[PDB]
């Protein structure tokens, strides 16, 4: 929709920080929400991994394209391929020294 | 026109479907073209015996009228865009219509289900589909809800297995037992 | 197996025409699945190929990140979580009608409010940290288009799966039906058509054999 | 039997619609079926009072004949994707179906339209319908094109509200002047 317009990260450290000096994720002062949340493996929880992705592609109606980490989404795995609704878009971009493994994505898997 | 003639003079329709006839499914009333204009008349006899027998009778009536329509449905566009309350309709009469509607007159268990077993086999479906639809409303998802209570529904089908011969007094105790287990079955799995 | 249609010939009219109709609109949305199948086949190649792109782009922004780290001497993402007050990306839903469906495709754009990155107390290496955002930059709309790809795909695929299942419903139900209803209609019919035909020949008989006695 | 022997032996025929009539579309005249043998013949006092009159009743049959088979599609195939052209060609039949075929027999206005009248509105609709045409052949946006033009359209469609009794000679030139600005205003 029109009102989606942002680009979700939820993906490792680097690529977090790469998204954010390219300007996609931004925290919102007034809403003291941050579109890009910066989680790693260490970090917080699969549970909590899994709670972010599902704020970020529903209570976050603003966030139109959602990047998470290969390594987060495959503990995330069962959150993916439940998040079977196009919008918002989610892409498997991989973590750094982590290759990106076509049968984990779960946009690919449907072919 | 010997039907057409018949019906005109006649109050009761048990119509008969051969599509049901098949498949052994006797009785065969077809539930939707069959009527019965006795049952104004018989709302006394209900009220002085039975008398819950009239809303149970017409909840089950409203479950296969709607199941049917959701049949309908789901035959053109799947199932997949029913909700949650549509699958439990269409479970719960199709429960009904294996179970109690379907009624062998050649075993010794359903030869002749007299009419308080009649009523109780009705409180037992009807609870099960209230039952169940409580459940979903209080947010359980249906698939979890039928594995967990699939003992619940296989329980409630198999009713139709106990004996009339028994008398009134024991099979009553066996339906009550049977609606009370039910009822903590229900809780615990929504709890 | 058929409709409860009463046998009359406006009712056998308007039952050959529900066959036409149902006919016509089969042919023409099994060739719109075929169409929209084509269609998806390019896409999920498009697909693929982005998912290369992507491999390779993010491989090229995650050495120029590392580079641009190493240069300054310390993490930036903690310089650019504390810059992150407004986004300078975004992305703009349009909705493309390729073929017949209208999957919305996303049009990225760039805010210039908050243009400014964290180049300035980063310490050092300015040139490398403007390499990496521009990288990143390129990364990010990359990755719009890639998001837009597949959305696209995702919802050509439902509207393929819709249009072929009401295919299958139109040529298994509908078209078995009706048949089976001007079938039985026209039995109908032509039963109706016999009986008048006896009461006729039985007033035939009737007349002779009046005439027949006068 | 008695409609066929009726319509084997007659020269027009005014068939009735049952969808137009079960619509309270008034009067449920078929444009399909319904038929008049007495154009060819009727040709020449068209030609010799308003002239443009048969080539316009054949423009408004084309477009209720095109819209017809367009609307078939549209119920087939949901009417997602439509050219330009078709959805200027479905909304002027619906406008046509609207405000000229149908009429109320008991209002003052349209109790009994006038064939100066009747012309005029063809011209109007007709115009209308080409000229939005046109347009979209220049590469206008129908959807804004629309949004622009509903001011144009609800003059089209009051014409019927257009009074008879005013005479021909005053209700000509008001649609004289309603067509006027009706192609000033598709310039924008
Ligand atoms: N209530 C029932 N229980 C078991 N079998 C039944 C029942 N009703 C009908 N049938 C079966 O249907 C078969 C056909 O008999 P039926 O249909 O009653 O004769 P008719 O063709 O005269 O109606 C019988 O062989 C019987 O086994």
């Amino acid at each position: 929709a029109e009102k989606r317009t942002l680009i979700a990260v939820i993906a490792d450290e680097d690529t977090t920080t790469g998204l954010l000096l390219a300007g996609i994720g931004q925290i919102t002062p007034e809403t003291q929400e941050k579109n890009f949340f910066v989680y790693q493996e260490g970090k917080t929880t699969k549970e909590e991994i899994t709670d972010k992705f599902n704020h970020f592609t529903e209570e976050r109606d603003d966030i139109a394209i959602l990047l998470i980490n290969q390594h987060i989404a495959e503990n995330i795995r069962a959150r993916v391929d439940s998040f079977t609704n196009a919008f918002p878009a989610i892409l498997e971009i991989p973590s750094k020294d982590h290759p990106y493994d076509p049968e984990k994505d779960s946009v690919l898997k449907r072919v | 026109p010997v039907t057409t003639a018949t019906l005109g003079i006649t109050q009761v329709f048990w119509g008969l479907d051969k599509k049901l006839a098949q498949r052994k499914h006797f009785p065969s009333i077809n539930t939707s073209v069959s009527y019965s204009k006795y049952t104004n008349v018989l709302n006394k006899f209900y009220d002085s015996n039975y008398p819950e027998f009239p809303v149970l009778r017409d909840r089950m009536k409203e479950i296969l009228s709607n199941a049917e329509e959701l049949e309908q449905v789901v035959q053109l566009v799947g199932k997949s865009a029913l909700s949650d309350s549509d699958k439990i309709t269409l479970d719960v009469a199709t429960l009904i219509k294996e179970d109690f509607l379907q009624q062998n007159g050649y075993s010794t268990y359903d030869a002749f289900c007299p009419i308080w077993k009649t009523f109780d086999m009705m409180r037992a479906f009807i609870s099960y589909h209230d039952e169940a639809q409580k459940a979903v409303a209080n947010g359980a998802n249906w698939s979890k809800l039928a594995d967990s209570t699939g003992d619940v529904k296989h329980a409630v089908s198999s009713s139709k297995f106990f004996e009339p011969s028994r008398g009134e007094k024991e099979v009553h105790g066996e339906f009550e037992k049977l609606l009370s287990t039910m009822q903590e079955r229900f809780a615990e799995s929504t709890d | 197996n058929r409709e409860q249609v009463f046998p009359t010939r406006m009712t056998l009219g308007l039952m050959k025409t529900k066959l036409k109709g149902a006919n016509q609109g089969y042919s023409l949305l099994k060739r719109k699945s075929e169409a929209l199948t084509k269609r998806f086949r390019d896409i999920t190649k498009r697909i693929d190929d982005a998912k290369q792109k992507m491999g390779r782009v993010m491989q090229t922004a995650a050495f120029s990140l590392a580079e641009v780290s190493y240069a300054t001497g310390e993490n930036i993402g903690y310089q650019v979580q504390e810059s992150v007050s407004t986004a300078r990306f975004k992305v703009r839903a349009r909705q493309e009608n390729v073929s017949g469906v209208y999957l919305s495709q996303f049009e990225s754009y760039i805010d210039p409010e908050i243009n400014d990155f964290r180049l300035t107390g980063l310490g050092r290496g300015g040139q490398q940290v403007q390499r990496a955002k521009e990288i990143y930059s390129r990364a990010v709309e990359t990755l719009v288009e890639l998001a837009s790809l597949q959305t696209a795909f995702i919802i050509l695929d439902e509207v393929i799966k819709v249009t072929n299942r009401r295919v299958n419903a139109i040529e298994h139900v509908i078209i078995p039906r009706t048949e089976n209803t001007i079938a039985y209609i026209n039995s109908e019919l032509d039963e109706l058509d016999r009986e008048e035909f006896y009461r006729l020949k039985k007033v035939q008989e009737k007349k002779q054999n009046e005439t027949a006695k006068l």
